[PDB]
C-alpha cells in the first residue's frame, strides 16, 4: 500500500514543474467538480491524497498525454 | 507528510464558478 503515496509523489513533483496548460485545465475541472478542492483569495491549492481511487487512474492518465498517428 | 498541496495561478487556468446555484453547505 506504500505504492499509492508514490502515485501521489511522482504526480505531484511533476505537476509542481508542469506548465502545461492543456492539463492543468483539465485536472482542475476534474477535482472541481468532485468539490475535493480548496480555492483561497487568489490561487487553486489542491491535495493528491484526496484524489479518488477512480479519479486517480484519469489523473495519472492526463499527464500521460500521447499522439493518435 | 500525507498531503501534497499544489497552487496554481488562477491565472494560468479557469475555475467554472462565476453565477453559482447556491452554496447550502
Amino acid at each position: 500500500d506504500k505504492a499509492y503515496l508514490d502515485e501521489l509523489v511522482e504526480l505531484h513533483r511533476r505537476l509542481m514543474t508542469l506548465r502545461e496548460r492543456h492539463i492543468l485545465q483539465q485536472i482542475v475541472n476534474l477535482i472541481e467538480e468532485t468539490g475535493h478542492f480548496h480555492i483561497t483569495n487568489t490561487t487553486f491549492d489542491f491535495d493528491l491524497c484526496s484524489l479518488d481511487k477512480t479519479t486517480v487512474r484519469k489523473l495519472q492518465s492526463y499527464l500521460e498525454t500521447s499522439g493518435t498517428s | 507528510t500525507n498531503k501534497l498541496p499544489v497552487s496554481i495561478p488562477l491565472a494560468s487556468v479557469v475555475l467554472p464558478s462565476r453565477a453559482e446555484r447556491a452554496r447550502s453547505t
